[PDB]
């Protein structure tokens, strides 16, 4: 007869979906029968498999509902409601530890018998991420203390470097790690009060090659980006909380997350730099890019590039006494079970490979 | 809260009688409610706990002799200012029905006390007759009581008070006079101890 | 069956949550048992355990209602009338003593069989910022009568110092101390009047690190943000009441809220300097720097920023006649509490360690 | 089932012409708790909540518990508005300069009464200032109020002009209060001039406050574009035609822009803009009334020298009864006898006596 | 019970307004009784006193109803949409006709036994203003003629002249007299499609005081009034229709309407210029001046500048057979009672006092 609002709402939770129209026609999605559904059958996509046949008795009558976007909305809106009370309650590591463990669900899952990801691809992209910084495990480490920490005038970190030397590449994968989003400032002013917005109830936060004036020498175009974030000091600094809106209205007056900063060689004021507790400087390797070209698979299913691949590296290094008292239990699983699967030789190999740049599983 | 144009002295005058005065070494623990100093001439005690202070005397003055306590400024900048309980102090249930709720020094146990309220110097003070020392005891005991902690002015003894002590006749004579420093805490013993350690 | 609007604005009303999400997430939870509640028998959240009991019944029915998000909205409403109501009712005295017993009541936990902070800790923040400026307890001191009085074109305070000198870090203090909002100038001004919209209500209004000009020969950026102080004149006042407006929502008209500026040694025009009562000149000081070295947990923790921090420093030397009557009794409440807790000497070894550059406690 | 009344509400929102949603929506949940019990009443500090309590505490209760309060409280509002675009379109400027005196006459009875807190003789003395702010002072407020009630195209402006802190803002916001307008600020970007501007709908006067010129950088003044956007606003400045003032993105209105005050700076005032302004008064620092100030800290303090009725006031004082309207005469004797019967002329010379002095008005 | 909405519409057409808060709070005067109302025997307020005994029972309801503001709405849209089926139906020259019977009706009642409008005063202005420029009744008639035929690129008449040379007065009589809107062009550009909508459905639109470029030379401020008029060529062509919009949404496309241009001895473009049928430059004069330093009350009452005047003097000197047949016999009927007001020498002697300077009514 009638609908349940809770459980598309609880179904929302599950998911952590906080996109109306895809919650939407996922749920619909339910509607059909289970008892033959073919995307069951096959095992793609966990959203769905694993919650389908639960939720059948109720999105049936969801189809025939007149009011389905209304509803949806409801569920995003405690989803969102959520993430609000995860961000002014939890510590920041227990933020950092609630990330993790969803990715390792993931990983369970696309590493597991139902999977696609092969380990070796993936532990072979662990390897190339570690020939492009010196200690790129502890920078990882550091990077994560930086954020989880959070300490006033001391949260960004500058990566600097020519046109393709990695800083992105880093960048996107530390993001994906802590779970973020990437802001432009390049982007007219207009609009700027609505990209700053972006960043709300999100951990970290990347302002992806920002562009700066001084530098023609270098054959690089001027641009605002530099410029505003100098004027967003107050953001930056993450002493006062800033004013952030949204959908042309009034959301919330946070602490702006900390975050990277990727840019060109351009030039950098004395007030910014301060702003940066540290500065790496990537440049152009060689062997890391023959590399890629005799490992496609690593551009291809985009691997060098996710968190997954960096936190399969902070199992694969760094002591259990490092994580969060709650993963180490997991963790160590992981270690056992990475360990099986790899020697320290065949790892080693993949290195070498990669530093005479001819393909990680060469 | 008026000024007063009067400064009652502080010194130190034993008398025709030798008056001294003799406190109850309570040690420095912790638990402690109410010490003595020799070295720094503080008293240090907890609000509103008994403070037993010794009059010794080489000589029974006469009768009708009374004995005299006024507070007052250590520090000469505010040597001018009245010595009172604050505003939230003086607005407690602490009334014990005799002493006025402004007063800071008062007296347990002892009838015949009268408080002071000086029209002319608006100073407070507290009086009670002289008693002998009765026998078994070679001094005469008055239990003290302060209603205000030394925190409710300054915190960091920023106006330390001074008892003044005044033995005086009927009419109201200096015969002698004796004063200490006075800290109202809620750890006589750690505050002393340190203090003391300061050298 | 149906919810009971009234209470739910009933908790807002106690959480003084003026956040639609907030409120939301919030309420949730107390949709579940209370008699295994978790979040409860831990104390870990007050906002949640003093209320879930109370509440319980009713949200487990605003968990089946299909009207949560707007139930909530009327909620804020009432919470944000009474902000307005009280802006205009209550005398700026009496806002600072109603600001101060939500301090000192969070403060009954912080410090308390519940809380998870070490009241030792922050006595030392007290000392470091005691160390920051002359009389630092005075000044603060004389801060609050100058936000109280509000006396027209002498209500604003400018602390210009060099980069990281300590005057931001007073300045967030402050701001915590008697509540309100940091404005950031800086932006453009085709949308700086939303980002004005936020001192509505507000006690006292912080902007944060402006950029000025002619600072070119001491390599400090240009920036339009002392010039659009200046185009506020009847703000900085408070002779006239201006209008002030949010997204399409309450354009309300009001006089401006008092406050601070903090910025970097530029140029300030005379029209502007005027506006400014007091100017205080901070200098980085190297002995309060290394003593944060040794004692990274005042930062870590957020401490020599704090609201909590300066008021314990005025429950600290400040006499009780300061406070006003009706919380003199609570001020006594803690005078002796830290009274017991800590000692003159012990305080004083405190300063004496910052002032010799080596971590308060020791 | 006992239901909500919406005219009572309405009724709160006019008898205290309660133009912010809010605003009502608080002030009516205080009409929830018990009457007898009110604190706020007995006490007497909000003339606004205890004069309508116990009669609305009825409602409340039913208010209290609605699932719409926000409409309620709009509705109450939409209409307060409504009784001001239509006395705004139908009263003369007479009459309205009146209806805002006795708002102006309400505040002052309770004010200077015993239930309330205000020293009769604190303000006096402040109207003492005034009056020796500009020659004729008490004549200046007539000349003005005059001005703005006729309302003579391309005649109904003043520019006040003077140097840093000369009195011009603390004038131009008692005129301002004293006949109810808003003050704006044409100094920001143009592109949010039409809904600054918005801001003077249904007003009376409107002041313009600094507004930053050009040319004045010998001065060392920093130049804006207040004054040029004047200059754009010439028939918003003249009176004959009807403008369409914008306001929440939908255009609700088309009179003709309201008169007022404009204070600035030495700047330089356009041929094409000198013109809009009627009178032009210039201020300059006045060192005794600094020193009168510095130790008559009381007027500055409670705000005083710049109120809506340290102006009135000087009125009850100096001008005769028969420039007031017949609608409330009798009032403003009842108040000349009243300042007399508490203040000697003799007295009031030796206030002016000080502030000439640079002394503390009273004593 | 329920209130009619066909009857706050029915009086909401009968007194043409389209304002929704004013709607509103006309009626709600009606809720009262009218038995002893003031304001409705004072008989001071035509659009008052008229309806409150037939919209009295309907008000004490509506009074009630809680949909007041939707239900005004609902009203005022059927007035509007009159309007705009009368700028697509009716003739040019019948819009003019239906405006003189408002006009006219304005004037029966002024002009009679309850107003305190003084006919003598008034044709005064209607003399004053026959001295404003030569054969001033062969100009309003020549004007309301270009106005009716409004022929496609002979659309506007310029005023150009001095500070204080009358223009505006004029332009403003000339607007009233045909009932339009006058348009800001000064204002920024980018807001510049705002004001434009105004003029949807209007009978004819003014252009007050537009500022332009190359005034240096006689003390005139720059402006962007005169190149933006040069940019909405097609608009003032009246050749094909334009697109304007208000509401935030393309709301009309229509022949935008023809008008008047006020402006200062700037420089205009032949483009512009050629867009202008008429021309006519103002002079400063000192007799029209001094008349009016002697006859105040022309002013204080904005009669001079009043439309009613200039239609006073075409109903004046005018013969019955320029003007409508169906208002012919009104015509006639204001030529008679306004010949039994005045003789010829009277009317004559006034001009002279113009002519001197003196007060009309010496
Ligand atoms: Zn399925
Ligand atoms: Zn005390
Ligand atoms: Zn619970
Ligand atoms: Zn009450
Ligand atoms: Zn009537």
């Amino acid at each position: 007869k009638q609908v349940s609002w809770k459980l598309v709402t609880e179904y929302a939770m599950e998911t952590k979906c906080d996109d109306v129209l895809l919650l939407l026609g996922m749920y619909l999605e339910f509607q059909y029968s289970f008892e033959m559904c073919l995307k069951c059958i096959k095992k793609e996509q966990p959203s769905h498999y694993k919650y389908h046949e639960k939720h059948y008795a109720n999105a049936a009558i969801f189809a025939d509902s007149k009011n389905q976007k209304t509803i949806c909305q409801q569920a995003v809106d405690t989803v969102l409601a959520k993430k609000r009370v995860d961000s002014l309650q939890l510590t920041r590591e227990q933020m950092l530890t609630n990330r993790f463990n969803d990715l390792l669900d993931r990983m369970d899952i696309m590493f597991g018998s139902t999977g696609s990801a092969d380990i070796e691809e993936w532990m072979a992209g662990v390897a190339w991420l570690h020939c492009l910084l010196p200690k790129m495990d502890s920078v990882v480490y550091d990077f994560l203390k930086c954020m989880v920490y959070n300490i006033p005038k001391k949260r960004y970190w500058l990566f600097k470097g020519p046109i393709d030397s990695g800083k992105t590449t880093l960048a996107a994968a530390l993001l994906e790690l802590c779970g973020g989003k990437a802001l432009n400032v390049n982007l007219p002013l207009d609009r700027l009060n609505f990209e700053l917005g972006v960043a709300i109830d999100q951990f970290l936060v990347v302002f992806e090659d920002v562009k700066g004036t001084g530098g023609e020498s270098r054959d690089l175009p001027s641009g605002q980006g530099i410029n505003n974030l100098d004027n967003l000091r107050d953001y930056l600094d993450g002493s006062v909380k800033v004013n952030l809106e949204k959908k042309h209205l009034n959301k919330r007056t946070q602490i702006f997350p900390p975050g990277i900063v990727t840019m060109n060689e351009y030039s950098v004021p004395k007030t910014l730099q301060a702003r940066f507790v540290k500065q790496i400087d990537f440049r152009p390797k060689d062997y890391l890019k023959h590399c890629l070209e005799r490992s496609e698979f690593l551009l291809e299913k985009r691997i060098i590039q996710s968190g997954i691949a960096l936190l399969l590296m902070l199992i694969w290094y760094r002591p259990v006494a490092e994580f969060a008292q709650s993963i180490q239990s997991r963790i160590v699983e992981w270690k056992e079970r990475l360990d099986k699967e790899f020697s320290l030789s065949v790892y080693q190999k993949m290195k070498f490979n990669v530093a005479m740049g001819i393909g990680v599983l060469d | 809260s008026p000024l007063s144009s009067s400064v009652p002295s502080q010194k130190t005058y034993q008398g025709s009688y030798g008056f001294r005065l003799g406190f109850l070494h309570s040690g420095t623990a912790k638990s402690v409610t109410c010490t003595y100093s020799p070295a720094l001439n503080k008293m240090f005690c907890q609000l509103a706990k008994t403070c037993p202070v010794q009059l010794w005397v080489d000589s029974t003055p006469p009768p009708g002799t009374r004995v005299r306590a006024m507070a007052i400024y250590k520090q000469s900048q505010h040597m001018t200012e009245v010595v009172r309980r604050c505003p939230h102090h003086e607005r407690c249930s602490d009334s014990d029905g005799l002493a006025p709720p402004q007063h800071l020094i008062r007296v347990e146990g002892n009838l015949r006390v009268e408080y002071l309220d000086d029209r002319n110097t608006f100073r407070h003070s507290v009086v009670v007759p002289y008693e002998p020392p009765e026998v078994g005891s070679d001094c005469t005991t008055i239990h003290y009581n302060y209603m205000c902690n030394s925190s409710c002015m300054g915190g960091m003894n920023r106006r330390p008070i001074l008892t003044i002590i005044t033995l005086e006749d009927s009419s109201g004579n200096l015969l002698g006079r004796n004063s200490f420093e006075v800290r109202v805490c809620a750890c006589p013993g750690r505050d002393r101890r340190t203090e003391e350690e300061n050298l």
